[PDB]
C-alpha cells in the first residue's frame, strides 16, 4: 500500500483508519478537514499486548 | 519497480504473482516458500478501505513467470488456493503492523529451473545480514513509478524488474515518516546523498525482499513488501515486514495445517 | 514430507551452475566492505 | 581419478569458476600475448 | 602496496596475513600452497638486525581476509603453525639470497570461496610466463606510501591492496642496486620513462608475486616480496624471491 | 625488507651485514663511519654451492 | 695477490683453500704437508681482536682447487678437520711471533695431477736457500689490490694468482716497519727502486712462500704468509713465518699427542 | 693480517694489543687516541730464550 | 731412506714428473746467482 498519491483519502471527519487527506497523512484517531489533519493520535488500545493462545501444556 | 532492469531469466524462481480470476489483473507480488506454501503480505488480501476481502477461490497462484502478460505456457505452473490464513494481529489501522499473510495451494507444485523456493532466515543468518548498509534485492511486476506522462501507458513493465537496496537504520525510517513505526518494519532506500536510487512500488507489494548469505551462498527472504509513501520519492523510505520475526507464526501455521 | 526446502536459495541456473546474474556480485561487495 | 593432492588450485571459486575475470586481469594476459 | 588499488572481493584467495600475538600486529603476507601448507620470506621470520626471530607460537595466520582490521567473522580462518621450516642456505647478512621460508599448519584449512591454494610454478609454465615485459601482480595490506617525515599521507590501507607490474630483464635489475643480485631473485617494477608506477613496500613483504598462466586460466605464484630500496623510487626496483627455483627444497620439505 | 630508509643501520665497523649507513647502502665484510661507506665487500654467495659425497 | 698472474692448472698442488661454513666465505690459504696434515698460520684461526677463534666443526678445507668460487667438481676435494694445534707461543698481542698452526684432516686426501703436499725443508736446503736475493714464490686467491676499485675491473681474483718474491735483507725488514721483528720471521718483497713489486694481500694469509731446490728439483715451504702493511706499498715488506725454524714443533705434533 | 689500512681498529687507551692507531701503528701498551700514542710501547726483554722446564713429551 | 714416511713430495705430477716447465720457473733458478 502506497500512501500519499491520495489512494486512501480520509473520511471527513474521524479517520478510524491510518489515511492521507490532503497530501498529510492522518493517523488513526485523528479528524482532517480537507488540508489540515488535527487531532491526537494515540488508538489502537491502551493495553499492552499479551500472549495467551490454546496451546494448553 | 523504480529505477530497475529487467531481470534475467530464472534469476529469481520463488516469485509468484496474485491474479485475480475476474476481472483479469496483477494484484500483488509473492514469494515461494514450499511446494504447497505461497508467502504473501497481508493487505493483498484484506484492506477495508480499499474493499478488499478476497477468497482463496478469487486468486489464481501464477508460478514461474518472467513475462507480465504472455502466457508461458510450458514455463509457468497455476495453482488454485484451497485456503488463506491473514496473521491475526494484522494492524490493517494505525500502521500496517504485522502485514503478512500465508497461501497454501491446493495441489504442491512442481519446482524446476524457473520454479523455486526462497529460503526463510533462521537466525545466524539473520543477525548478520540484517544491518544498516547491507543490500537487498527485490523483484516485482508493479508500477515503472509513481506517475509519468500517459501516450505509452505512463508505467507497467513489460518483463519482471528488480533493484537492489540497502537496509536504512532504524532512527532515520522513524524519522522519515509519521506512521508509528514498529519493531515488525525495517525500511530500505538510497540516502539522498547517494546519486543512485530505486524503491519497489504499487503492484511489487507482497513480492520478496531477499538477501544471499556469504557464509552459504542460499538466497533468503528478509522482509515482504509492505508500505511506503509515494515511489522514489526524495526522503520517504519504503518499509519492508521483518519476515524473521514472524518466522514463529509461518512455522506453526504451516506445522498445524499440513506437515 | 511437504516443506523442507533441502535446496531451498539455491537457483537452478545460476547456483547450480556456477553463473552469478549481472547484480549478483554487488549484494556481496555491499557486505564485506564498512564503506 | 587422481594426481596429486589439490589439482584444481589456482582456479578461484568467485572468479575462473563462474567464469568472471577482475579489472585489471586483461592488463596482465595482454603483456603475455598481444595482437600488434 | 604504493600507488594500487583495492582488490575485489575474493580476487586474491591465496594471500595469508601473518599475524603477530602479542603485541597485535601485521608482519607478512603469505600464500595458501596446499591445504596445509603456507609460503612466506624467510626475514619475516628470522632477520638478527632487527631482534626478528619468530619461534612458531609467536605468531598467527589469518587467512582469507579482505579487511586489515576488522575480524571477518564467518569468511577468515585463524590457524596455528606447528613449524617453521626457513631456507637452509638463507643468507640475510649479503642480499637475503634464498629468502624463502614455509610454515605447516596445525589444521588443514577447509577451502571456501574466499581461501584457495595457488598453483605453484613448473618448468614449462616458469620458462614461459618470466618475461621482461610481462607483468605480474602483487598483492598485501602494506604501507601506502613510503611516508617520508613531512609528506602526511594515510599510511594504512583500510583493504586489501592489489598492483600489477611488469618483470624487468635481468641486467637492468642488476645495474639499479648496489646489492649483490643471484639467480634466485627476479625484480620487477615500471622504468622511469614510462606513465604508470607502483610497488610493494613495507609490510607486503612474504605476499605472493602471480601470474595467469593463458595455458590453462590459473594463477601461479612465481615470486615473493623480498627487499628493496625505500618504496616505489624513480630507477629502483622491488626483489622477489624466485619461488620456481627454489621449488625443490620447497617439494623437498614434503616429497614422497 | 627496505634499505634507504635508516630502518636496517649498522653500527661503525666491519659491518656483519648489509645496512644502510648514512645515506648508502654497506655490503657485508665493508665498513661504514657515518661520513661514506669505505672498504671492499666479503663476498659470500658468490661461492657455487656444493655438497661433500663418497660411499 | 696484487701485481701477480693467473697460475697454471696443477703448478701449485699443495695450495689449500680454507673455507668457512656459514657464512661461506674465504677465510685463508695454506699448504698440503702430508696426506692429512695440512700447515697454515695460527691468526686464521685465532685472533681476539677481529673475534677469530674458529673450531674444527666450523671449518672446511677444499684441496686442489683453482677457481677462486667454482665447484671444481671431479678435480677439487672437501675433507673436514678432526683437530686444530695451535703454537703454544702465537704472540698476536704485540708481535704476530710463531704465527703457525696445523689442522689434521678427518681423512686422508687421495692425491693426484692437482694435489700434492710440498716438502718441509731441513736444516741445510733452508740454509742455502733462505738467503737475500733469492726468490720465492707466493700464491693465493687474495686481493688483487690494496683497496680495490669496481666497475671498471673487479677487486678479488677469478683463478689462483702466483708471484715471485725475492727474500730481504733482515736489517731493512726491521726498519721498515714499527712493530718488533724476530728471528721466527723473515721478509720479501721488491726494494722501491728495483722496479718490479708485487705482495701477498688479505686473503692470502697462511698462503706458502715456497722455494725450488737446485739439487733436486723440488718444491719446498720456505714461509708463511703472516702479516704486513698494506698491500704493495713502496718500502713495505712482507713478512712470512720462518717455517724451518717451527719445523722442531711442526714434527713434534706430527708425531701428535 | 694487515695493518695500516684500518681492519684492526684500536681502543682508545690501553691498547691491550698492537692496533692500528689513525694509521700509525701502535705497540702494545703505547696507548692510541687517534693522534698517535705514548710513543712508549712495552713490555719488552732483551735476554735471549731458553728452555729449563718439562712441558713436552 | 727416514723423514717421516714418503719421498714424493714437492714432486709436481704435471710438471717435474713431466720434465716441463712452469712460465715463472726459470727465474728462480737465475735468482740463485745473477745480481752478484
Amino acid at each position: 500500500i502506497r500512501f500519499g498519491m491520495g489512494k486512501v483519502p480520509c473520511p471527513d471527519g474521524e479517520v478510524g483508519y491510518t489515511c492521507d487527506c490532503g497530501e498529510k497523512i492522518c493517523l488513526y484517531g485523528q479528524s482532517c478537514n480537507d488540508g489540515q489533519c488535527s487531532g491526537d493520535p494515540k488508538p489502537s488500545s491502551e493495553f499492552e499486548e499479551f500472549e495467551i493462545d490454546e496451546e494448553e501444556k | 519497480i523504480v529505477e530497475g532492469s529487467d531481470a534475467e531469466i530464472g534469476m529469481s524462481p520463488w516469485q509468484v504473482m496474485l491474479f485475480r480470476k475476474s476481472p483479469q489483473e496483477l494484484l500483488c507480488g509473492a514469494s515461494l516458500i514450499s511446494d504447497r506454501w505461497v508467502l504473501t503480505a497481508a493487505h493483498c488480501l484484506l484492506y477495508p478501505p480499499w474493499d478488499k476481502n478476497f477468497i482463496e477461490n478469487d486468486l489464481l497462484v501464477r508460478i514461474g513467470k518472467h513475462s507480465r502478460t504472455r502466457y508461458e505456457r510450458n514455463i509457468e505452473k497455476i495453482s488454485m488456493l484451497e485456503k488463506i490464513y491473514i496473521h491475526p494481529r494484522y494492524n490493517w489501522r494505525e500502521n500496517l503492523d504485522r502485514d503478512i499473510a500465508l497461501m497454501k495451494l491446493k495441489k504442491p507444485v512442481a519446482f524446476s529451473d524457473y520454479i523455486h523456493p526462497v529460503c526463510l532466515p533462521d537466525r545466524e543468518t539473520a543477525a548478520s545480514l540484517l544491518q544498516a548498509g547491507y543490500k537487498g534485492r527485490v523483484t516485482g511486476w508493479g508500477n515503472l513509478k509513481e506517475t509519468w506522462t500517459a501516450n505509452v501507458g505512463k508505467g507497467q513493465p513489460s518483463v519482471l524488474q528488480v533493484v537492489n537496496l540497502p537496509i536504512v537504520e532504524r532512527p532515520v525510517c522513524k524519522d522519515s515518516t509519521r506512521i508509528r513505526i514498529t519493531d515488525n518494519m525495517f525500511c530500505a532506500g538510497y540516502k539522498p546523498d547517494e546519486g543512485k536510487r530505486g524503491d519497489a512500488c504499487e503492484g511489487d507489494s507482497g513480492g520478496p525482499f531477499v538477501m544471499k548469505s556469504p557464509f552459504n551462498n542460499r538466497w533468503y527472504q528478509m522482509g515482504i513488501v509492505s508500505w511506503g509513501e509515494g515511489c522514489d520519492r526524495d526522503g520517504k523510505y519504503g518499509f519492508y515486514t521483518h519476515v524473521f520475526r514472524l518466522k514463529k507464526w509461518i512455522q506453526k501455521v504451516i506445522d498445524q495445517f499440513g506437515e | 514430507f511437504g516443506s523442507g526446502e533441502a535446496d531451498c536459495g539455491l537457483r537452478p541456473l545460476f547456483e547450480k551452475k556456477s553463473l552469478e546474474d549481472k547484480t549478483e556480485r554487488e549484494l556481496l561487495e555491499s557486505y564485506i566492505d564498512g564503506r
